């Protein structure tokens, strides 16, 4: 379990009996004169919460203080001209803009204390110039009712060098400039080289200002530097000068081949003014004005008359996350403009991306459902785009290129736990002084679960359903690897397959399949799997043989294959015939793959299927395995013999067999209602080898989850049952040259058509892969509204005289849900740090945490994230999609992986207890986080020990099918 | 002092003990239980986690070298070779360096046992060879550790509702290549 | 059961250690003077050997014994008799997954691939041709290429008797770029385990005792007794990194010139003037640089002492002039040219 170990979390302070009051400035439309920065460095220095910010009126600018208990000395610390315009206590409640700036006023006594330690600062990061010296951000976020919380990221950055008086001797000698890191906010420079000495009246005066503002230690003074095509007088206290799995590929070649102050100030009011609480960056359009753009963004983005946004929306954080991210294009471009600037690069990547039958595609989709199978970031630039406008006001005082490299590349340039965690204690005592000028350590998981003020206790494993001997059997997860030991029988009754194999003349090829389907006939019978044997027809073990080479490997794949497949009982005589009494065999097409394209290998199914009766063709698998299993290296004929038989899907039958020898009865009522036209082809009946046990009216609850292709032009979706007893999947074609609003309605269909064929009440919980959309969540509502899911009820009833009757037997919709999953990338926890068995090494683990993430203490669509919940498990995720991890990347190679589910609509008890129908918001995560881990269970490989990968097994299916896509297109 | 703990000043304490042993490695070798009880020592310290490769890359090398011809002065009895790796394994990234020194161990199957919400208690390890098909029931195995519980059989639920559709008649699904279609 | 009235591990490993043994020595020598019996071991040989992987992978037989046995078969193979080994290569393959789990079989097996190697060469072009020797040097590189990647403990050294560099050693056609990041990361692990050999040679343990060393086989006789070793006959008939030792030995005695001894100082100055007595381009450097910075107490004259040393020095540099070891056309030129940039 991870009960016990240590996260990167320290709970700062507590927000009861804490006070604010807001004092106000109106200027036209120095440092000394000016009121807000006067106030606000005389307040820096006695150690209160203070912070300043601009307003949408121009010249208008305001100071907050915070402080706890008594009251500071307010005639000193404010200049005459303020004046007050706010004054709250935390009993009046805490809006989402005094939070916001809670957490920057902590940050800025952090900040001065850390410089105080010898800590320097660039950018977002903390280091300690010249493992235990590593780089430290930190960000903030309320955890519990009133608990602040802080976040510690910390990374290895290669090492800094104060600038001393030997690194500008040598620079004067340089031809070529010399590069060195500036300023707390890490701007990129060149060192002029014309050093400066403390004595001169000038640095007398700068020097002095700056020490207002920064802690500046106490002889080297002050050096001129030139950022950006633009010369400046900076401190050389602040200047800093940086440093300036493969024998396997190897083995299986080998295989193969054999056989200034002015210009800093404004900055901190841009790119560090930005701490925002974050449990809301899963957020979408703000819910006051029904627009992407509110809150105070306003001034920090570049009219419209926005009144009053009382919600936690942020627009700056929303083009952070909603840039690369899976997003539709049409949504996308919302966020970024496709007037202004930026707006044609992702237009040109999309086009550049990009630059066949229907039948192969359906083909396509088929065998992936099965259980078992460049842009710089828009974040980026808005601070270069912030580099001009401080520049430019900068340099106005005193009376592309900026864009490119205004900023040092070192904070991008790239473990332990031990060491991590010796940092984390070190730093516990400056974040101790700096609020009492108590605060826990690095928080347990225990510790931080019990002040979410909601058990810690990892998730429960659950049971499946087998077969031991003809009744059924209730059994552990890890029983699965002695399957045949134990002679354990699946779902399905043991479907009996007949199997053709297409192999090539050479001798060696040749014979290694031979062996290799004569084990996999061994494995497959061992297991109570049914019979493996070829066709019956005897020709050479049930081998067909062939004979650029792919043509000869077509004409004699299709001119044999396709007619191919359109009195003596001595020991009789002792016993009697049973009687007449009252499910052919399944075809499969194995198909060796010389080749280290395969659709060429794949064109002889979809030539195969149409020169063929329609009953053989309704049961006929095709099964391509490559050539260097047979020749080069067991778990694989486990996996290949489970595979073949969860793919068999049994067909329903079209006769009943009744015999009615009369003119008409109960016998041809059934008959001739079999025979309907409405009633579909191809049911395909699926029947996995184990599904989930049971546990204590009649409903079901459908799981679907959907994300788009690498290119938009297709939606991929897929879904499951409550207990895993259906698994299907579909492929949408969204391709216009409205766009994505005809999609999802499409979508919407096909959920409607798998309830609609049931006799039993529905429940839809509806899942998306990536981050959700600031449209998408605009049209779910829309389709998913109280009005229409009410509708359908009504208008089933007309059509079915059965629904008419008895309410429990129509098919509807008693409640519907959307969720999004997405990666959080802010907390880490090492299993190696404690406080029988060894989790992570040899278990799967997993933990949830779920709260109902008010926007505030104290129409159609109401907050943005309704309730949200951490998902915390020690099983790793299988390959997701690049978008996916594009927010926080590092976040990808930890072996504990953070995600976070959110909920979006929670449309409860449609036809007027089960939580899915309960009004607490908290309620419904829980239950649907707590059925996507146990559908993690399903995905099991039963030649592994564990579950092979992470999360519920619709979204595995899903992640398989758009792999498979992406490699052969 | 070490263990239950001037950052790095005990670092380069040691290394001069290296080159004390570097130089009395002749000694050790002379005799024959006396190659083991100067070889013991060493393990101790480095398991303790002392050392770790971002404190010294070349100082975890330097002992490794000692310890490969203390085991080649073991052959250079071999039967001296197995006395010392069984009381070398009776205690036990950086761990996978220290058991490439010694021989291949002997593998046995593990099996996990849930015994319940329902969690996890135990592991139990069995012998590859107990493992056969032939008796009719699990020897080795018992039913009891994975909760084993037996239920009787049930008409499948996803075809019992094929059944139930046919006095519904609802619309007729999409031919399943509507939704591959231009919008 | 019955014996009940032991490990399974160690007793089966040796049936089929024993039972393959006996088709080993049953294809050899029937190659050398097709026969029906070599059909009938080439199926058991085949089949068995299938079983035993299987065995192997399932964790059933002992991992060790079963290794050495296989070090010990490839031992047993004839010089020059690479079809027999070929035949036998797969099973290195297959098997090079364990072996690196291990320090004892690999420098077992390091050993046996290193000379196998150097027997071929007598370099690689000419082997690549035959269709016989095609594999077997990519085979046998590429087993000593994983080696040290993943188990360096176990490399004096198997790389002694390999006169060819492994960062270099051929290897399997396709990737330029992936060949290029295994030979980078291949040159640094092997100059890892160079230098970790070196540190490991003096069992982790200048120029002054250098003399001392020279001092006692010389009083190993009377100093009065001028025995006939002293001279250069000997010693340039037999023979003609001594040049750079030997300048530190000239000059120390020189700088400490309060002992005596001119007449017997002349004989190792004729040892090393004689490379260079044939100039009439190169030339001899730091030489000079040297010895002004040891002049001492030049501020004050008062001393006696540190001027007559000196002048003793000053003899000494003049008579090392006419023995010809610092160059001067090559020292002047420089001078020369130290003021034609200057104008
Ligand atoms: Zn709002
Ligand atoms: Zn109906």
């Amino acid at each position: 379990s991870l009960e016990d170990c240590h996260c990167n979390l320290f709970c700062l302070a507590d927000l009861t009996g804490i006070k604010w009051k807001k004092y106000v400035w109106q200027g036209p439309t120095v440092t000394e004169e000016d009121p807000i920065l006067s106030s606000f460095s005389r307040c820096l220095k006695a150690d209160v919460l203070g912070v300043w910010r601009r307003d949408q009126r121009p010249g208008r600018r305001e100071l907050w203080i915070f402080w706890w208990g008594e009251d500071p000395s307010f005639a000193d610390l404010i200049h005459h001209d303020l004046s007050e315009e706010e004054d709250g206590v935390w009993e009046n409640g805490l809006s989402y803009e005094c939070r916001t700036l809670l957490f920057k006023a902590v940050h800025n006594l952090l900040e001065r204390c850390l410089m105080n330690r010898n800590f320097v600062r660039i950018g977002k990061w903390f280091v300690k110039p010249y493992s235990e010296h590593l780089s430290c951000s930190f960000t903030f976020f309320l955890h519990g009712d009133s608990n602040v919380c802080t976040s510690v990221e910390i990374n290895q950055h290669q090492p800094v060098y104060l600038l001393s008086e030997e690194h500008i001797t040598l620079a004067q000698q340089s031809n070529s400039p010399f590069q060195v890191i500036l300023c707390p906010f890490g701007l990129n420079g060149t060192l002029t080289g014309q050093a400066f000495k403390m004595s001169d009246s000038a640095t007398k005066k700068l020097i002095g200002e700056w020490k207002q503002f920064y802690p500046i230690s106490c002889s080297l003074a002050a050096v001129e530097v030139l950022v950006a095509g633009v010369r400046m007088i900076y401190p050389a206290c602040f200047v800093l000068v940086p440093q300036s799995q493969t024998v396997d590929p190897q083995s299986v070649q080998k295989w193969v081949k054999f056989s200034s102050l002015y210009v800093n100030l404004i900055l901190s009011e841009s790119v560090m003014n930005l701490f925002k609480d974050c449990n809301f960056d899963s957020c979408c359009i703000c819910v006051c004005n029904m627009n992407i753009k509110g809150a105070d963004v306003g001034v920090y983005i570049p009219q419209e008359a926005q009144y009053r946004c009382t919600c936690g929306f942020s627009a700056v954080m929303n083009r952070k996350f909603g840039n690369n991210s899976g997003l539709f294009l049409e949504d996308e471009l919302d966020i970024i403009g496709r007037n202004t600037d930026c707006g044609k690069e992702a237009e040109k990547r999309f086009e550049a991306l990009r630059a066949l039958s229907d039948d192969l595609i359906l083909l396509l989709q088929d065998q992936c459902t099965n259980l078992f199978s460049n842009w710089v970031r828009v974040e980026e630039r808005d601070c270069c785009n912030d580099c001009y406008l401080a520049l430019e006001h900068g340099r106005q005082f005193m009376d592309a290129l900026v864009k490119s490299s205004c900023l040092h590349p070192w904070s991008k340039r790239n473990q332990c736990s031990q060491d991590i965690l010796r940092m984390l204690l070190s730093l516990q005592p400056v974040l101790q002084d700096a609020i009492q000028k108590g605060v826990q350590g690095p928080l347990t998981w225990q510790q931080f679960h019990k002040m979410a003020g909601r058990s810690p206790e990892p998730l429960p494993i659950p049971t499946f359903l087998l077969g031991y001997d003809y009744d059924y059997l209730v059994l552990s997860p890890f029983a699965l690897p002695y399957w045949e030991r134990l002679m354990l029988e699946p779902y399905g009754s043991q479907r009996d397959i007949a199997y053709v194999v297409l192999c090539p003349e050479n001798e060696a090829l040749l014979n290694g399949a031979k062996s290799f389907f004569r084990d996999l006939t061994a494995i497959y019978e061992s297991c109570r799997l049914g019979q493996h044997r070829p066709v019956s027809r005897l020709l050479t073990d049930g081998i067909m043989r062939v004979g650029s080479k792919l043509k000869l490997y077509a004409q004699v794949c299709r001119y044999d294959l396709g007619p191919y497949l359109a009195t003596m009982d001595r020991d009789k005589v002792g016993i009697p015939t049973d009687g007449d009494s009252h499910y052919p065999p399944a075809i499969v097409v194995y198909i060796i793959d010389p080749f280290t394209w395969t659709l060429g290998l794949l064109r002889c199914f979809l030539e195969m299927v149409q020169t063929l009766p329609p009953h053989i063709k309704s049961t006929v698998s095709v099964q391509i395995i490559p050539c260097q299993y047979l020749l080069q290296p067991p778990q694989h004929l486990k996996s290949l013999a489970f595979s073949a038989f969860t793919q068999c899907r049994r067909p329903l039958p079209t006769s009943t067999n009744v015999k009615t020898l009369t003119g008409f009865g109960p016998g041809l009522a059934m008959e001739t209602a079999l025979r309907s036209p409405d009633r579909p082809e191809c049911i395909r009946l699926y029947a996995p080898p184990f599904i989930l046990a049971p546990v204590k009216q009649k409903y079901n609850v459908l799981f679907v989850g959907y994300c788009l292709s690498h290119d938009q032009r297709w939606i991929l979706a897929s879904c499951t049952d409550l207990y895993g007893e259906l698994l299907e999947t579909c492929i949408i074609n969204i391709d216009v040259p409205s766009a994505r609003k005809f999609g999802l309605q499409k979508l919407w269909e096909w959920c409607l058509g798998l309830v609609q064929m049931s006799s039993l009440p529905w429940r839809v919980v509806i899942g998306r892969l990536g981050r959700i959309g600031h449209g998408e969540l605009k049209d779910w509502s829309c389709l998913l509204s109280r009005r229409n899911l009410q509708s359908l009820s009504k208008r089933l009833k007309d059509m079915c005289r059965m629904c008419g009757i008895s309410a429990a037997d129509s098919p509807s919709i008693l409640s519907a849900c959307l969720v999004a999953m997405e990666p959080q990338g802010s907390f880490v926890i090492m299993p190696d740090s404690v406080s029988q068995l060894n989790t992570p090494q040899d278990t799967s683990c997993t933990h949830i945490l779920v709260f109902p993430t008010s926007a505030s203490v104290q129409p159609n669509i109401l907050q943005q994230p309704l309730a949200l919940g951490y998902f915390v498990s020690t099983a790793k995720a299988g390959p997701l999609p690049d978008w996916f991890w594009s927010a926080c990347p590092q976040a990808q190679y930890q072996c504990p992986l953070f995600l976070k589910a959110s909920l979006h609509l929670h449309v409860p008890s449609v036809q007027s207890s089960h939580p899915l129908d309960s009004n607490q918001t908290s309620d419904v995560l829980r239950f649907v986080l707590e059925q996507y881990n146990a559908l993690s269970w399903l995905t099991c490989d039963p030649a592994t020990q564990d579950r092979r990968s992470c999360l519920p097994i619709h979204f595995v299916v899903l992640n398989q099918l758009y792999n498979f896509i992406m490699n052969m297109l | 002092q070490i263990v239950n703990n001037p950052k790095q000043l005990m670092h380069e304490a040691l290394k001069l003990r290296l080159n004390l042993v570097g130089g009395m490695f002749d000694t050790v070798q002379r005799s024959t239980q006396q190659t083991t009880e100067w070889a013991m020592l060493l393990l101790e310290i480095i398991i303790s986690g002392t050392v770790d490769m971002q404190s010294n890359n070349e100082l975890f090398t330097t002992v490794l070298d000692m310890l490969s011809v203390l085991i080649n002065g073991t052959l250079a009895n071999k039967r001296a070779y197995m006395n010392l790796a069984k009381k070398l394994q009776k205690e036990l990234d950086s761990l996978e360096k220290v058991r490439q020194l010694l021989p291949l161990p002997k593998q046995t199957r593990d099996v996990i046992t849930c015994e319940p919400g329902l969690q996890v208690s135990t592991k139990q390890k069995i012998s590859p060879w107990d493992l056969f098909e032939g008796l009719k029931p699990s020897a080795p195995l018992s039913w009891g550790w994975f909760g084993t519980v037996r239920v009787d059989r049930r008409v499948a639920r996803g075809e019992e509702q094929q059944r139930l559709l046919l006095y519904h008649t609802h619309l007729r699904p999409r031919p399943r290549a509507y939704y591959l279609e231009p919008l | 059961a019955i014996s009940e009235t032991v490990d399974p591990f160690m007793e089966w490993t040796q049936i089929i250690t024993k039972y393959l043994w006996e088709q080993l020595q049953k294809m050899a020598e029937y190659y050398r003077p097709l026969p029906h019996d070599v059909e009938v071991a080439i199926r058991q040989w085949d089949y068995t050997e299938k079983l035993a992987m299987f065995m192997f992978q399932d964790g059933m037989l002992d991992r060790h014994e079963f290794l050495t046995w296989v070090l010990e078969c490839f031992e047993k193979i004839r010089p020059g008799e690479d079809e027999l080994l070929k035949l036998l290569l797969p099973l290195l393959l297959r098997y090079s997954g364990e072996f690196v789990q291990s320090a004892y079989l690999s420098r077992r097996l390091a050993y046996f691939c290193t000379r196998r190697l150097a027997l071929q060469l007598d370099p690689f072009s000419d082997l690549l041709m035959c269709p016989q020797h095609r594999p077997l040097v990519f085979g046998l590189s590429c087993i000593l290429q994983t080696i040290l990647l993943c188990c360096p403990s176990a490399l004096g050294s198997p790389l002694d008797h390999l006169p060819i560099a492994p960062s270099n050693l051929p290897m399997p056609e396709g990737n330029s770029a992936f060949t290029q990041q295994v030979r980078a990361k291949l040159r640094e692990i092997e100059q890892q385990i160079k230098e970790r050999g070196q540190a490991v040679e003096v069992r982790w343990s200048f120029t002054i005792g250098r003399v001392l060393h020279t001092l006692e086989v010389l009083d190993s006789h009377s100093f009065e007794r001028s025995d006939f070793s002293n001279s250069l006959d000997s010693l340039c008939n037999r023979i003609f990194s001594d040049d750079d030792a030997v300048v530190s030995l000239l000059c120390e005695w020189a700088v400490s010139c309060k002992r005596s001894g001119r007449h017997r100082a002349m004989v190792v100055a004729k040892l090393l003037e004689k490379r260079q007595a044939e100039i009439e381009p190169i030339f001899q450097d730091v030489l000079l640089q040297f010895l002004d910075t040891q002049a001492p107490m030049l501020t004050d004259p008062r001393s006696e002492s540190e001027r007559v040393e000196f002048f003793n020095l000053v003899l000494l540099f003049c008579e090392l002039i006419r023995h010809d070891v610092f160059s001067h056309n090559m020292y002047t030129c420089t001078l020369i040219s130290r003021g034609d940039l200057a104008f």
